[PDB]
DNA sequence: GTCCTAGGACTGCAATTTTAGAGAGACGCGA
DNA sequence: TCGCGTCTCTCTAAAATTGCAGTCCCGCGCGCCGTAGGAC
RNA sequence: CCGGCGCGCG
């Protein structure tokens, strides 16, 4: 056997600004959402028709926001451990101060020559750098070479990431790790940082990801039909970015960065920024994560069509493979099949006429519904599905009322009782689903529980009491006779049950039954109480529950079983069930 | 608590499916009760 | 070749190490080690006549060492 | 009246917050 | 004329708390209340 | 056809 190979994959990856532009190409420039008067999409706004599409494509077409200054991605700076800090090999405090405070970084780039002895992150502004150097070097040329020795904000971070030599990083980390090893709490943590840094730098070499994509130059904009809260955060980015380009000052640069962080991930900077109602905003991370997020609520579980619900009532006359469906639920679930049945036999001119006929509850609609429900299974399901037997397949039949009729023997698997429980019904539409439901999910091939293998559809409660009373034998000993004793004989079980029907004997009155089969009565392994041996050869062996007549002359052997009508009835019920099933096939 | 426990229990082994007739292993756990065997 | 092998197995003649090696000779140059590894997994946990030989191991190793991206030293 | 209008509970874990261990440059006293 | 514990920091190895991050059954039904603020 | 609050059923 050669396996039917299927090679399908999906891969996430950090995106590039060029790919963001390719997504948009289409830039959102104005923070206006909708017209206050005409209720029309404002041009170049968050809902622009030119950018996103005419008012299907509005669910998929993306836009972008051209940020004047680069802003770091909050996931890769503020989340612990910081990826940017590890790759740049600097403490998180100094990086956060460079991004959030008025700090300037000395020597941000290396692949271009410099002429200054400025190293580290000088918190205070350099007094000479304020006037002396710019006034001697004028303005145009100074600004031309400005962003090569001193810079600040996320731009410095992006410059540091862009010119990083990953192979040099790996080699330096390895040599430092060896030095540390050749020499005890953070003597190990520094090693663990070193191991984490080379593994982080190694992954960038083999992939197409660039470490500078960790700082955003463009901001993709969600399609409008997916945001008919998120819109408010998008306006702020445009609100503070468009202010920044008007200036072209450091404070507004930080405001744009905070707007993006709040849009991307709130509740990560300690105090999460709230709205005017003192309520925390919801970011993309919030809507994709959590139990109520996209992954665990929209993708792992879905609401479906062709489904119904009603209260469960017991039907003891149902078969093990059948269920009762309310007429309204059935006509709703099988509506398309009823329409096809109406049109097929020329009783409906078109689909609209058939739907109108169904809406009027015509008496011929129910004939077609009954016809099309034959052979089409349904799936029942109780609410707390704890194992796979919590959903099973049955053959629906039309029952009067508004309740779902359920077999009593399948309640244990559903963990259902008839005190207010409800169930959902589903209709398999395609032929493959119908075959799956018929051949895998019906109750008659699911008699055993998968946990350990015990039967699941075993009689319980009322049936158990009935069987116990039926098979509870005779009163014996002092409970049968007032005094120390110092019963009818039936040819066959039918005679005994007939006598019981005519009230000649009780359910637990003792009787002797002629046995014409082998000895197959479960009884204690005991010798006869009494053997009555006759001088003619015949002897009678009297046991606790049967009498056996034997002879030395012949090979005859007669057996009489002392029992009640209840034991006979149980045995006949099982025997007749087997014989009837055999004959019917 | 059981609902949280069940979700973590199913999650850790959700990918386990009978995919081969015989892996070809020779190792065998040694046993020296009836319902287990 | 894959279509003919599928048809041959449908006709009642199961694939052996020879046919699997023939198939692997082309998968090893596709640049995706997972195809060759899927074929190798099919061979390794199958019947006696499908078991890998030196040529099969060579094909899978060549597929892994000449991969387009990611590291494969652990796999090799 | 209003029309635009801008504070559990448990676990995990890196991050301080020391505690400590050694330790040395300049030294006031001293041999 | 230097030599001696040593004054005054001094810089980092090694635990010791400590402040977040993460999570904490499933499936149904019904009702109410939002959408605010200010110079006219 | 959007979310919060309250009350319930299994
Ligand atoms: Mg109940």
């Amino acid at each position: 056997m050669i396996d039917r190979y299927k090679h399908q994959q999906l891969r996430i990856g950090l995106v590039s600004p060029q790919q963001i532009s390719a997504w948009a190409t289409g830039e959102v420039t104005k923070p206006y959402t909708f017209h206050y008067k005409t209720n029309k999409p404002e041009k170049d706004g968050l809902f622009c028709e030119r950018i996103f599409g005419p008012i299907r494509i509005r669910r998929y077409q993306m836009g972008y926001i051209k940020l004047t200054c680069p802003v770091t991605h909050v996931w890769y700076l503020k989340r612990l451990p910081s990826y940017i800090a590890n790759l740049l090999d600097k403490p998180l405090k100094e990086l956060e101060g460079l991004v959030y405070c008025d700090f300037s970084f000395a020597r941000p780039i290396t692949k271009k020559p410099t002429f200054l002895r400025l190293r580290g992150s000088f918190e205070y502004e350099i007094q000479s750098w304020k006037y002396s150097i710019p006034l001697f070097f004028t303005t145009q040329g100074f600004e031309i070479f400005r962003n090569r020795e001193i810079s600040t904000g996320a731009g410095a971070i992006r410059e540091q990431l862009a010119d990083l030599d990953l192979r040099i990083i790996i080699e330096n980390s390895l040599v430092e790790w060896k030095q540390l090893g050749e020499e005890d709490r953070k003597i190990v943590r520094r090693k663990d940082f070193l191991v984490r840094r080379m593994e982080l730098a190694k992954h960038f070499i083999r992939t197409n990801i660039e470490p500078e994509w960790m700082v955003l130059c463009l901001l993709p904009v969600l399609p409008p039909e997916l945001r008919p809260d998120i819109n408010e955060l998008y306006r702020r980015v445009i609100y503070r970015n468009n202010t920044l380009t008007d200036l072209l000052v450091m404070c507004q640069e930080k405001l744009v960065q905070e707007a993006v962080d709040t849009l991307l991930d709130n509740g990560i900077r300690g105090q999460p920024m709230r709205d005017g109602h003192n309520k925390v905003y919801k970011s993309f991370s919030d809507v994709i994560e959590g139990k109520e997020g996209r992954f665990r609520e929209t993708l792992l579980g879905k609401r479906v069509d062709y489904s119904g619900r009603s209260v469960i009532v017991v039907g003891p006359s149902l078969s093990l493979h059948r269920c009762g469906l309310p007429r309204e639920i059935a006509i709703e679930l099988f509506q398309t099949f009823v329409i096809r049945g109406l049109i097929r036999q020329h009783l409906a001119s078109n689909i609209g006429v058939a739907k109108s006929q169904i809406r009027e509850k015509k008496p011929i609609v129910w004939e077609i519904l009954q016809e099309v429900m034959q052979g089409h299974p349904v799936l029942l399901n109780r609410a707390p599905t704890l194992h796979r037997l919590g959903i099973q397949s049955f053959q629906p039949i039309l029952v009067e009322g508004r309740t779902i009729c359920l077999h009593p023997l399948v309640c244990k698997g559903f963990n259902a009782d008839f005190d207010g429980d409800q169930m959902a019904v589903h209709v398999p539409l395609s032929l493959e689903a119908q075959a799956e439901a018929r051949l895998l999910m019906f109750s008659h091939m699911n008699l055993l529980s998968p946990a350990i293998g015990d039967p699941i559809s075993v009689p319980t409660q009322d049936m158990l009491i009935g069987l116990y009373v039926l098979t509870s034998g005779t009163r014996r000993g002092i409970c049968a006779n007032r005094y120390n004793p110092c019963e009818p004989f039936f040819c066959n079980s039918y005679d005994a049950i007939g006598a019981y029907r005519q009230k000649r004997i009780n359910l637990d009155s003792p009787l002797w039954l002629r046995w014409q089969l082998d000895q197959r009565v479960i009884a204690s392994k005991e010798v006869p109480i009494e053997v009555h041996y006759e001088s003619f050869g015949n002897y009678h062996e009297i046991y606790a529950h049967y009498l056996i007549v034997r002879s030395v002359k012949k090979e005859t052997l007669y057996i009489y079983i002392r029992t009640t009508v209840g034991h006979i009835s149980f045995y006949r019920e099982i025997e007749e069930a087997i014989q009837g099933f055999s004959q019917a096939c | 608590d059981a609902g949280y426990l069940t979700r973590r229990l199913v999650e850790v082994v959700q990918h386990i499916v009978v995919r081969r007739t015989d892996c070809g292993t020779i190792r065998g756990i040694s046993v020296s009760f009836i319902q287990t065997l | 070749a894959l279509d003919i092998s599928y048809e041959m197995e449908a006709a009642g003649r199961f694939a052996t190490t020879f046919h699997f090696n023939c198939l692997l000779s082309v998968q090893a140059t596709c640049g995706i080690p997972e195809v060759a590894y899927a074929t190798f997994e099919n061979m390794e946990y199958g019947e006696d006549f499908m078991k890998p030989d030196t040529e099969t191991y060579n094909w899978v190793i060549q597929a892994y060492t000449r991969a387009d991206s990611y590291d494969r030293v652990q796999d090799v």
